[PDB]
């Protein structure tokens, strides 16, 4: 079971410190919680990786099969008690660069002759020191001022860029916020308009600040849109917000300039005057198509006539059908099982939202859509601006305002107060040996070795895949290099450097024993998800189990003691790798047509492609906690169990979350004691299914159960959608698609039966 | 007397014709030289006529239609009226039941020759007014002229329509009756559109919108936008003209009312400050070092912005004229604006061209608001959507037409296969006229003659009017009556007639060719009606009645009309755009001006148009009709410079300068579109405007050896 690994590695880890001072040192798991300090090494919470072990000969690599790869966070929030990244300033030249593989400067540079000159781990080249960064040394290959400058002691920390690095050779701007509201009947009736404008007015005051500063220098723009746009003018000095109504859609322009994006504590009486104005305004509208490519194309135009980068926080109702580029009709269609162009359902329609995107994300403009849908929508074409520039896709199935009003505006607390970068470029530089050969995550690609993300936050992550590159050395081993160039909310150039050593080994005994199931998972699951749009599910899903077998073989075959015929032996590190492997091969994505929305498809499909390996470890094997069995006035923490029917009881209640939905189910006979304190009814008989508002009344357990289900959220970006279920006969068929060791694809004694019986085709 | 024949008829009729006695050959009518023509003034002013109220009684043959008129003859105890233009027999509607020979209907009697009717079409359409203001100004200009547009604001009636374009670098049609705030939609200033585009784009059905509202409802909303108006926001770089779309958009103004109120009276207004600058109507380029087209760089082919420019806007002319609606243009900057292009916009359509200096000027603020003269019961003196029909005899056809009109095409047996001008009918549509507009018809030949004419507009008041002219003249044996047809020469008007024609050829594919014409014609005339002793220079006398017919053509090739290389090519299309359209009393004025005298030794007393009018001790007053010159002798200069006008011993001299410029500000009154006034003297560096208004036959020349070279040659 997966229980059983991760309280052991709780147990001999939690509670305790780990120190990134061993070059290919394994870290503890995701789920484990401990303290961390960064010497040399970079931090677990910033990047993993699938085997802190790499093989040294590409012929070993293709024995195994083993991926070579790694999950970075490159913006992870760092605990309150972890000690802060340190700012690194090398003055007017920038910051040390080694002359041919471009790499900063970084623990692993070694100083020789006398600190005179210094040979670069990842090529070996020797670079003259610059003259005011030379004059140090120590009696062992120690720089005097090793210890006291961060860039030479620490694996995260931070530069400052100078000129040669920014857009145009010329300082940044800081970022605007444009925010863009749908305005049609679908959004009127509902009630969600007026509920934009009058929580938006509370939040605009948290929009992010530096310390150093006292006032936020992001502006804030405007815009409303129902198959026409609706710009905004709430300049400082107006009484009055003008109006200017854009109908040119096809051809579409920005038709003002400093009647928009204006600091908001300066047009401040300005925007509520507007704000109280807007659900007034369309009160009566009957307007029912709408556009949307159009909304993102103008949002990027104010973005480049400010000369300057931004987020659009764009709200939307339904599928957009007006007549103008980005029209998207209905293409749900018969094309899944064997279609061999299923692929079609994953990729936008027309091929200009490519076109957008990569527009948006040279000019730095990311946008973050907040869908609402409540007919087919289309996310695979909606969702494709918002995840190709590095934004984030908010989808609420059939809103109803009396349920998932707190859900909705819980997340927009968030993501306007995350904190965020923008016109980003990450670049990952590895030693002589291997190079990174492909990446998954929100981000857009010309180069095959540059990264651009137009916004990135700290829950936003990228998985990089490695490739062997001629031979490794034992020695020295593999070294990564990450770096994040990009701009602050105060406008500034910045880089952002994570380093991480990774030990290189001859032996295939070694290669399995340093790897992290939690990432190998990331790696696929994103893996198989990307190849979606270019190969038949079938297919893809056969590449799984087939490596999966062919790393299980190897271990088994090469080196492992001998064993029966009938045994299957599989190492500390991988005993959970066909449990969790079963389970991504039972997520939707990678299923068929009956009971599935394509929307939730996509929606999934997107979901998965920014998460970090904490995450991709809880939506793919959730936590499944029993409520009754809990003791008041006990520990908080009550262990998790593992995930199916099987360890449920009719009188018992349990609390499942994979960090986007969370169940509170109950048992047929479930105790009348606990419901009373619970949800204030009596029977287990008077509780209504349909009322999944947040219950207040209570004191011993009412107070615990919500105690417990907000250190769950805690953690998670995602504020999670409660869903309550009764057992017998309710819509607890779709609880059950979260009870993922249960088959519902073949079951786990199959599939390890599966693995063994490749196992013995691979003979030895 | 025939003079006293010429005066009466104009002011009853409202006609002036080129001979008052007509040829009845087709031949000899050819050879006569001046071919028979009128300028008509369809509403000139007649405050003794009082609108009938009655509908008109009309012919029932069908391609007659004529209206009842004093030449039909009538047989009261019968009750038919025979329609003198195709001698068809008419019965009287029911209501006429009590006509008699001594208590006949009004349209019978020979005084009301000329009479206008009350339409009962049934619907009082409110009257349009479409503001197109261009921001790419000074707040100077700005300033005042939103302080004009408040005041032609506060004069129009409390039931009409108005409506607010403003255009920069794009193009803005607001909203009215915006309520806490002020929404206004938006177009590229670099696209054009179409009237179906725009009627969807503005969310309009087909056929009060919310862009054209009552003003007795949007006073206060209007006065107070008109008040926030501020300048064109963009910048404008270094060396570089605002980008000025003035093309883009009055074509939206345009389609805006093309559909939502079509076949209608209205008038689109659009005030420019300076030449558009992005195309479509492209007029000069964004940087300022491109200059503006001259009438040299137009002809060496150097105006790359010129055909591209003009056509765009002739295009939008007949879009307007087509719906019914008018065009007028108030151009004020200190370099060309496009007149040479925007021309064809308020010439089809009866819109006003008004070209000034800036809208802070006094000449400007009143020109403008002369637009909104109300007659005296309280109504503007505007006339909307006019319909001219014209009727002749059997032996007479119509040429055509030169003015302020554009044809139907209505073919009829009215119409001649020679067309001139704007012809190939006997229906004209002019959109806007007021009691000044003045058309010049031209016929032709193949007991007297008739001709009718009937004019349906929209009055101000809403009122649907039809206003008919109805005049005869006599036929002549020209065998017999050379000296019968010499009498009915109207020298005046067959100066203007021809002037009238010679300009439109200047508009026309012809180029100096005109005035190798206009001397041809008057050798011919000359040649014909001169008493001489064949040659014999001193012996060739004229006839009064054709004295001062080679003065005005002397004054006419030399005029600013036919050469225009001494102005700018906006200013040349505005002379020209005022002459096409004044009656005979003006257009006399802008050929030959007119000079007064001003001297202790007599009263005030007209003088010739030569140097020797110009004398140190007298005081002159020149009235081209475009400009007012004082001009000071060198004696009165002298002591004007001395002081001699404050010391009470010369009361008399100080009343001598008094008494031209009390007279010049008469004239700054009642003229519609005001003249620049000058007040130089001898030796002044604005006397060059006085002393330039002082093979081919003849290049510049004096009166007097223009008269000889006519003389030798006519006689030859
Ligand atoms: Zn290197
Ligand atoms: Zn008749």
């Amino acid at each position: 079971s997966p229980i059983q690994v991760i309280e052991n590695d709780r147990a001999s880890r939690g509670g305790q410190v780990y120190a990134t001072n061993t070059r290919g040192q394994i870290p503890p798991l995701v789920t484990t919680d401990c303290m961390i300090q960064d010497q040399g090494n970079a931090s677990p919470r910033f990047i993993r990786c699938t085997t802190y072990c790499f093989p040294c000969t590409s012929d070993m690599a293709k024995q195994a099969q083993i991926p070579l790869a790694a999950v970075i966070k490159p913006f992870a929030t760092i605990p309150s008690n972890e000690s802060p990244l340190y700012l690194v300033n090398h003055g007017e030249s920038g910051p040390v660069r080694c002359n041919r593989c471009k790499a900063y400067m970084c623990p692993f540079m070694q100083f020789i002759e006398g600190g005179r000159r210094y040979q670069c781990g990842f090529c070996n080249c020797v670079n003259d020191v610059p003259p005011f960064y030379f004059q140090h040394l120590d009696h062992i290959g120690r720089r005097l001022d090793h210890y006291e400058k961060p860039e030479l002691s620490l694996g995260s920390y931070e530069y400052v860029a100078t000129l040669d690095y920014c857009r145009k050779s010329k300082p940044p701007n800081p970022p605007a916020f444009i925010f863009m509201i749908d305005v049609s009947y679908s959004n009127i009736k509902n009630g969600l308009v007026k509920l934009i404008c009058e929580e938006l007015k509370t939040m605009l005051e948290k929009i992010p600040k530096e310390e150093q500063e006292e006032t936020s220098a992001i502006r804030v723009g405007f815009i409303t849109y129902n198959k026409v746009l609706h710009f905004f003018n709430v300049k400082s000095n107006l009484a009055q917000p003008q109006m200017m109504v854009v109908t040119d859609v096809g051809e579409v322009f920005v038709p003002l300039l400093d009647g928009f994006l204006v600091n908001y504590q300066e047009s401040q009486s300005v925007i509520h005057n507007l704000l109280d104005q807007i659900p007034d305004m369309f009160a009566d509208s009957n307007e029912n198509e709408t556009v949307f490519a159009p909304v993102i194309q103008a949002g990027m135009e104010a973005l480049k006539a400010a000369d300057c980068p931004g987020k659009l926080f764009i709200f939307h109702s339904s599928l957009p059908t007006a007549e103008a580029p980005g029209k998207l009709k209905n293409r749900d269609d018969k094309k899944l099982v064997n279609t061999d162009k299923e692929k079609i359902l994953f990729q936008p329609q027309t091929n200009v939202y490519d076109s957008l995107a990569k527009d948006c994300v040279a000019h730095g403009c990311s946008v973050t859509l907040f869908l609402f849908p409540s007919q087919y929508v289309d996310v695979a074409s909606l969702g494709l601006v918002p995840q190709l520039t590095g934004g984030t896709l908010y989808k609420y199935n059939n809103f109803q305002m009396h349920l998932d009003r707190q859900q909705f505006l819980n997340d927009l607390r968030n993501d306007i107060e995350k904190k965020i970068g923008f016109d980003a470029i990450m670049r990952v530089r590895t030693s002589t040996g291997f190079r990174a050969t492909d990446f998954f995550g929100g981000i857009l690609m010309n180069n095959t070795t540059d990264v651009e993300m137009a916004a990135i936050d700290c829950d936003k992550a990228v998985t990089v895949e490695f490739k062997h590159d001629d031979k490794l050395s034992e020695d020295s081993g593999a070294l990564i290099q990450c770096a994040v160039l990009y701009t602050t909310i105060s406008g500034q150039r910045r880089l952002r450097i994570h380093n991480l050593g990774l030990n290189c080994s001859s032996q295939l005994a070694d290669l399995y024993k340093s790897c992290e199931t939690d990432a190998l998972i990331n790696f696929f699951a994103k893996s198989a998800f990307k190849a979606v749009l270019h190969q038949p599910l079938k297919v893809i899903r056969e590449i799984l189990v087939n490596q999966t077998a062919h790393m299980l073989a190897c271990y088994r075959k090469n080196c492992a003691s001998p064993s029966a015929a009938s045994q299957l032996i599989l190492p500390d590190s991988m005993k959970v790798l066909p449990v969790y492997m079963n389970c991504l091969l039972k997520n939707c994505v990678l299923l068929s047509r009956p009971e599935i929305s394509t929307d939730e498809r996509a929606y999934q499909r997107q979901l998965v492609m920014t998460m970090g390996v904490a995450d991709s470890q809880l939506f793919f094997y959730p936590q499944l906690l029993p409520i009754h069995t809990l003791d008041v006035k006990s520990t908080m923490l009550p262990a998790a169990v593992r995930c199916s029917e099987s360890r449920l009881s009719e009188e018992g209640i349990f609390l499942l979350a994979n960090g986007l939905h969370m169940f509170l189910w109950l048992g047929v006979s479930s105790p009348p004691e606990l419901i009373q304190g619970i949800f204030n009814v009596p029977s287990f008989a008077h509780i209504n299914t349909d009322m999944t508002l947040l219950p207040e009344v209570g004191n011993p357990y009412s107070q615990q159960l919500r105690m417990i289900m907000g250190i769950i959220q805690q953690k998670r970006p995602y504020s999670m959608k409660l869903t309550i279920v009764k057992q017998r006969e309710q819509p607890e068929m779709v609880f059950r698609q979260f009870l993922v060791e249960d088959k519902g694809g073949s079951s786990y004694v199959d599939f390890l039966c599966c693995v063994h019986k490749e196992i013995c085709q691979l003979l030895n | 007397t025939y003079l006293e024949f010429i005066q009466q008829n104009e002011e009853r009729d409202g006609v002036r014709f080129s001979w008052n006695v007509w040829p009845s050959s087709r031949l000899e009518a050819t050879r006569m030289v001046v071919p028979v023509a009128a300028l008509f003034t369809p509403l000139k002013e007649r405050p003794d006529l009082p609108p009938i109220q009655y509908e008109p009684v009309l012919c029932s043959r069908t391609t007659c239609r004529a209206v009842l008129n004093p030449l039909c003859q009538v047989d009261y105890r019968a009750k038919l009226w025979a329609c003198n233009f195709c001698y068809q027999r008419n019965q009287f509607p029911p209501s006429y039941a009590g006509i008699s020979e001594l208590n006949q209907p009004a349209e019978l009697l020979p005084q009301f020759s000329s009479i206008e009717y009350v339409v009962l079409r049934g619907p009082q359409m409110p009257l349009i007014f479409l503001y197109v203001v261009d921001t790419c100004m000074e707040d100077e200009d700005l300033q005042a002229l939103k302080e004009s547009m408040q005041m032609s604001l506060s004069l129009l009636p409390p039931t009409a329509l108005v409506g607010l374009i403003t255009f920069g670098r794009m193009v803005q049609v607001h909203e009215l009756g915006c309520e806490g705030i002020s929404k206004s939609y938006v177009f590229r200033g670099t696209k054009d559109l179409s009237a179906k585009q725009l009627q969807e784009m503005l969310g309009l059905s087909k056929v009060s919108n919310r862009f054209l509202q009552p003003v007795q409802k949007i006073d206060m909303n209007l006065t107070d936008l008109l008040g926030e108006l501020q300048r064109d926001p963009w910048p404008v770089p270094q060396g570089k003209r605002p980008l000025r779309s003035s093309g883009v958009a009055l074509s939206i103004a345009v389609g805006l009312l093309e559909c939502t109120f079509p076949n209608t009276g209205a008038r689109i207004m659009m005030f420019i400050g300076g030449p558009a600058t992005q195309g479509p109507g492209m007029v000069v380029g964004d940087e300022l070092k491109t200059p503006i087209r001259s009438w040299h760089d137009i002809d060496k082919d150097n105006a790359k912005y010129v055909k591209k420019g003009t056509k765009h806007f002739e295009a939008l002319a007949n879009r307007a004229a087509t719906t019914g609606h008018v065009i007028d243009i108030y151009a004020c900057a200190l370099d060309q604006t496009g007149l040479l292009e925007m021309k064809c916009c308020p010439n089809l359509t009866g819109g006003y061209m008004v070209m000034g200096d800036s809208f802070n000027t006094s000449l400007f603020k009143q020109t403008f608001q002369r637009v909104f003269t109300k007659d005296m019961h309280g109504q503007f003196k505007m006339g909307f959507g006019g319909t001219l029909e014209i009727k002749t005899s059997r032996e007479i056809k119509i040429s055509g037409a030169i003015g302020p009109c554009v044809s139907l095409n209505s073919k009829g047996p009215c119409v001649s296969e020679n067309e001139i001008g704007t012809g190939g009918t006997c229906q004209w549509k002019i959109c806007g006229l007021s009691p000044t507009t003045t058309l010049a018809i031209y016929f032709e030949v193949v007991g007297r003659g008739a001709i009718q004419f009937v004019t349906q507009y929209q009055h101000s008041s809403g009122q649907r009017r039809i206003r008919v002219t109805t005049i005869a003249r006599n036929w002549a044996d020209a065998q017999t009556q050379i000296q019968n047809i010499a009498a009915s020469f109207d020298q005046e008007a067959a100066a203007i007639l021809m002037a009238r024609l010679a300009i439109y050829r200047a508009e026309t594919e012809e180029g100096p060719d005109v005035l190798r014409w206009l001397d041809r014609q008057l050798i011919r005339l000359c040649q014909k009606f001169g008493e001489y002793h064949k040659d014999d220079p001193s012996s060739f006398r004229f006839s009064e009645t054709f004295s001062l017919y080679p003065q005005f053509m002397f004054h006419l090739r030399r005029s600013s009309f036919l050469q225009v290389f001494n102005n700018s090519p906006d200013e040349s299309s505005y002379y020209r755009h005022h002459f096409m359209r004044q009656d005979l009393t003006q257009s006399l004025i802008m050929i030959q001006p007119i000079l007064y005298a001003y001297s202790f030794s007599g009263p005030p007393e007209p003088v010739l148009l030569d140097s020797s009018s110009i004398l140190a001790d007298r005081i002159l007053l020149m009235d081209t009709f475009f400009q007012i010159l004082i001009y000071h002798g060198e004696t009165i200069a002298q002591w004007r410079k001395s002081g001699y006008q404050d010391m009470p011993e010369y009361e008399n001299f100080r009343h001598l300068l008094q008494a031209p410029v009390d007279d010049a500000q008469e004239i700054l009154h009642s003229r519609f579109p005001m003249p620049r006034y000058i007040d130089t003297e001898h030796g002044g560096s604005q006397a060059r405007f006085l002393l330039s208004k002082v093979p081919i036959l003849t290049d510049d020349v004096s009166l007097q050896v223009f008269m000889d070279h006519l003389k030798k040659l006519a006689v030859s």
